[PDB]
């Protein structure tokens, strides 16, 4: 069996959900979504914000908790074939994390940019903030935390210690979410200009660099893959 | 649409837009709508806003639903940022060409280099037609007429696709062989020195040489075609000609100005002294895009946006004609739902409870005078 | 010599030098040449240049081939930086004393605190004699007359040589013994603690004590001699008195201004309105140190530099006298080899294709009027 079709679902769920989100914001961007003080905004976007925050908290709690209670206690008595299967499942988790990172840190982030040269901001909760700051960033944070927890609880290589590159890869991109406080403060009191290269945005940049720990994470996963199931073939 | 969120006091004292006019309310695709008016730069410019030494006459709209064909300050085109003088009055004119069908809230705005956007009144303009009919022709000094909607689009697409294909070819050439785990194990276990061997070096030399050669040849080809080019034109324009308004013959002293919390009205006590030689009557109070009118004195015929217009929102305790030389004190109430809809009542949240505005006085013959008032604005709770 | 490299548009709109005069063309050593004239600060000062809030009246020359004896803005000496107002006209005067024999291109320049050098017209001045004859005497408030060419030279030489000798003595004292390899080996192989032993510490104490004592004694001696000293005098001078020019009775509107690429001419269409009560005729166009003259109207007698002077470089389509009250539109061509020699045609490379200049109108009685023009400058290729 080895790599199963959980990978197809992992790609497809993010793709379908974010295509629906993009359609939703393309329909309710103008026409209930330009004016933040209108009552139609309160039902089409503030409700979206509240619902997405509640669902994010509930989903994160359920997913991380389930992964933690179902952790493997007898890691020593794990066959190499089962370890290979678990390594492939962890690779699927990493694929889902990469897809979520793309959607959050590239697509919706530069989409907030398009909106920055068309409107004048009315609040910290513009239609694009609902989708980028409070939906896609939490989604990829949840996915990354889940991948880290899965590695730590199922893979013996990633057990017996917290991996530093994995911790950086999981937490640094998370740190962009509290870096939103810098964004709003850096737009209100500081730089009234809609400059997208202002130092007020370097907080995302600094913690966007921490995603380069994916390289250390990936060589760690390669070594975990090549523990018992290294071959043979490889190096022969 | 960006107002109602800015500080009320800074909306009250930055720039006063008046004499606004819109040529059309409903247009077809490719048709033109012209927005005219005057704006006065307030003398008590807030310290938190940089002085308008570098200002841009912009348009508030949801993206390019219109294209700005022309914009004038004074009588001269202003495609770059301009320098404005605090205390001066300028007339402006913006010409827009309809591009996208729909109902759009069009604002006249001013961007200041160190203080952000100053949004003027917004008017709903309907555009009918199809976006496929929009044309943006332009004739160059080289004798060519092009459409700005699609000019250079194919060339841009081609060059980006070509370079993307080159990069993908490089990566794929290296990706035909196994990529990660065997190469990692070979580099770890002793010297690798086997994963990069000729003709890999020959292929890399070919890629490098072809890249440099293609860049040089493409630059030379793009210099033969389009032999005449100029750099991007930029630079703030000084010497904006302001309006030479006559000195008002009305002097107004705001002796105490208050407002109820909560409430939809603002109350002020004014001592109006009428100089000149004609009886005057107060007809309008403009504070921040909101016009409070005394219907017995003045009626709006310019199609001012209804939500910003209070036809009988200005009540004067004694609005009888003021004979020349005569001075009197009256209580003036500016009341409308706009005061709460546009969050002018949100001044209680501001760290500077001061207001500014324009009073328009009209005589019997109809000619009008603009006087500017500013005073502390004191909330009242009991 | 620094011009021809600066942007043409910024040479056109920073500072307009006119009424320039040079007292002499050939001088001997220690003789004086006086440079006079007026400069007008352009109202459309470019945004990339800081406003001349801190400006210095400098001289362009290859080092001190002359010494600046005096320099005046208005009528007052300006040895420090000054504050100039945009839009004002000032008269200046620079007095130079010849120091080095040769042929020197002398410019009048203005340095601005945040925008760099603004070089005026350069005139070739010949200096004859020997540099050994140059004297720069100055009388102090202490009652002593000194020559600035060699004052304090011996004292400076002595003190620098003395301290250099002290340092060389220290190094040589340590360098009499073997220096690098044996000392390195001794420090490496076990404790060294043998390469620095008394009386080395005594010698170091002597050097330190002698250094401190000599510094203190020399300072006290230099305070007994020269008991009266003042700090360096510095500080921008405000209150520069500008010229009070009469308001021009000529109004000129530049209706379209172009230039051929390539070419040596600039063409503009002007609507000239003649107020006042005397027939006027256009006699000169000054753009950037280049004077285009209509020889039928005005002739230069001030010895303006020939390469910057176009005696018949200004052609007016209808330069008949303009009766008072009459307004007319003419085509004006400013053509000379100077337009390409001084790279005024290099404006096509600039990110701001705008020009500025001065028009000089002359009446029958000879009195002249200065009007300022500025407009976009449009290249023409076909
Ligand atoms: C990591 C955990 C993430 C948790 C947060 C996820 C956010 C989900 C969306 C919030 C919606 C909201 O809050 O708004 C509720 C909106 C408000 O619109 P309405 O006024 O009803 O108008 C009608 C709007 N139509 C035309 C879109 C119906 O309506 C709804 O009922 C529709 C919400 C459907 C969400 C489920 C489909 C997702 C795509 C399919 C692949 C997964
Ligand atoms: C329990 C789960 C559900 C609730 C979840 C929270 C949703 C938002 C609640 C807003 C309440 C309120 O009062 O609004 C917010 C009030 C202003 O209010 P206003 O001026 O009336 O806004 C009117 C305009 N609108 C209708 C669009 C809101 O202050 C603020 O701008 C707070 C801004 C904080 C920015 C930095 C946040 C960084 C987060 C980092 C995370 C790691
Ligand atoms: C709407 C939210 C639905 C989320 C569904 C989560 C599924 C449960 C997570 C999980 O534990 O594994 C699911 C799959 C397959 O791995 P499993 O083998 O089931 O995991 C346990 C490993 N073990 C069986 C050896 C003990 O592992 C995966 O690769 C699933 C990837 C799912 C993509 C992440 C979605 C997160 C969105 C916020
Ligand atoms: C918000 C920012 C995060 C700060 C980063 C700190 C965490 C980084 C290190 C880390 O993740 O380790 C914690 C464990 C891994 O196992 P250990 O750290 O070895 O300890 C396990 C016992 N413990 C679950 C009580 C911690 O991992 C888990 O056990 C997490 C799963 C259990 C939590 C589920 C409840 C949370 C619901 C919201
Ligand atoms: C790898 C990222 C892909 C992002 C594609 C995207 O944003 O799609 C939205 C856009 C919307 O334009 P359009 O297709 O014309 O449909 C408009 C529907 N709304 C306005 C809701 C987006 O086009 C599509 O939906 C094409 C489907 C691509 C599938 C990978
Ligand atoms: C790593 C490079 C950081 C350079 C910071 C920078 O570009 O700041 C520009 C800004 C100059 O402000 P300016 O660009 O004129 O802003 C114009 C718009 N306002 C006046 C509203 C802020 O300077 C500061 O205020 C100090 C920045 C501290 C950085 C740790
Ligand atoms: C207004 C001048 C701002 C200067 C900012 C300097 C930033 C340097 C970062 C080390
Ligand atoms: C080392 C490659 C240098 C390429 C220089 C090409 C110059 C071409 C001038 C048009
Ligand atoms: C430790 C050496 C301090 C020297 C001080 C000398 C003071 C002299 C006053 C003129
Ligand atoms: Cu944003
Ligand atoms: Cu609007
Ligand atoms: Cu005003
Ligand atoms: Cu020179
Ligand atoms: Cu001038």
């Amino acid at each position: 069996l080895l790599d199963k079709k959980w990978l197809t679902f992992a790609l497809a769920i993010y793709t379908v959900f974010y295509l629906w989100v993009r359609w939703y914001e393309g329909v309710y961007g103008w026409s209930a979504g330009l004016d933040s003080f209108a009552p139609e905004f309160e039902t089409y976007w503030m409700n979206f914000l509240y619902t997405e925050i509640v669902l994010e908290i509930v989903t994160a709690s359920i997913l991380w908790g389930y992964l933690w209670k179902t952790r493997d206690r007898n890691l020593a008595a794990l066959t190499p074939r089962e370890e290979l299967r678990r390594n492939f499942t962890h690779l699927v988790w990493l694929v889902a994390y990469a897809w979520a990172i793309y959607w959050g840190a590239s697509y919706f982030t530069e989409q907030d940019g398009t909106w920055h040269q068309t409107i004048v901001r009315d609040t910290d909760f513009t239609p694009s903030h609902i989708i980028e700051f409070y939906l896609s960033y939490p989604i990829y944070i949840i996915t990354g935390f889940a991948a880290f927890i899965y590695a730590k609880t199922r893979l013996p290589f990633f057990a017996k210690g917290i991996s530093l590159p994995y911790l950086v890869l999981v937490v640094g991109p998370f740190m962009i979410l509290p870096n939103v406080g810098l964004n709003e403060w850096g737009h209100t009191f500081w730089f009234m200009e809609e400059l997208f290269v202002a130092p007020l945005h370097y907080g995302f940049v600094i913690f966007g660099w921490l995603a380069l720990a994916v390289m250390g994470t990936l060589t760690q996963t390669f070594y975990s893959f090549a523990q018992g199931g290294l071959g043979q073939s490889l190096c022969e | 649409h960006g107002e109602k969120s800015q500080a009320a006091f800074m909306r009250m004292r930055t720039i006063h837009w008046y004499d606004l006019s819109w040529s059309k309310e409903k247009v077809k695709i490719n048709e033109t709508v012209e927005i005219k008016g005057k704006f006065h730069v307030f003398e008590g410019w807030p310290e938190t806003v940089d002085e308008p030494d570098v200002a841009f006459l912009n348009v508030g709209m949801p993206g390019p639903v219109f294209i700005r064909k022309e914009s004038y300050i004074g009588g001269q085109l202003v495609p770059r940022s301009v320098r404005l003088e605090i205390g001066k009055t300028y007339d402006f004119r913006v010409v827009l060409k309809a591009r996208r069908p729909g109902d759009w809230h069009v604002h006249t705005m001013m961007n200041v280099q160190g203080g952000g956007p100053i949004i003027g009144p917004g008017k709903w303009i309907t555009v009918e037609g199809s976006m496929s009919e929009f044309r943006n022709p332009v004739t160059t000094l080289t004798g060519q007429t092009v459409d700005l909607e699609n000019y250079n689009e194919g060339n841009t697409y081609f060059w980006h696709a070509f370079w993307f294909a080159i990069g993908v070819a490089w990566i794929g050439y290296w990706s035909r062989r196994p990529i990660f785990i065997p190469r990692l194990l070979m580099v770890d276990a002793g010297r690798a020195d086997e994963l990069v061997s000729a003709t890999d070096r020959k292929v890399a030399m070919g890629f490098l040489a072809a890249t440099i050669l293609i860049v040089v040849m493409a630059m030379s080809s793009a210099n033969s075609k389009y032999p005449i080019t100029i750099p991007l034109q930029a630079g703030t324009m000084r010497g904006m000609k302001p309006l030479e308004l006559p000195a008002p013959t009305v002097s107004v002293k705001v002796e105490d100005a208050t407002y109820r919390v909560p409430g939809r009205a603002m109350r002020m006590k004014l001592t109006i002294t009428n100089h000149g030689n004609s009886p005057i009557r107060l007809g309008e109070f403009y504070t921040a895009s909101v016009r409070f009118l005394d219907s017995d004195v003045y009626k709006d015929t310019t199609g001012y946006p209804e939500d910003l217009l209070a036809e009988d929102g200005l009540s004067v305790s004694d609005n009888s004609p003021l004979a020349p030389g005569e001075t009197r004190t009256v209580d003036v109430t500016a009341s409308d739902a706009a005061w709460e809809v546009y969050r002018l009542s949100d001044i209680i949240y501001d760290p500077d409870s001061r207001f500014a505005g324009l009073l328009f006085f009209f005589d019997a013959t109809g000619n009008r005078q603009v006087v500017q008032i500013d005073a502390p604005l004191i909330p009242s709770f009991m």
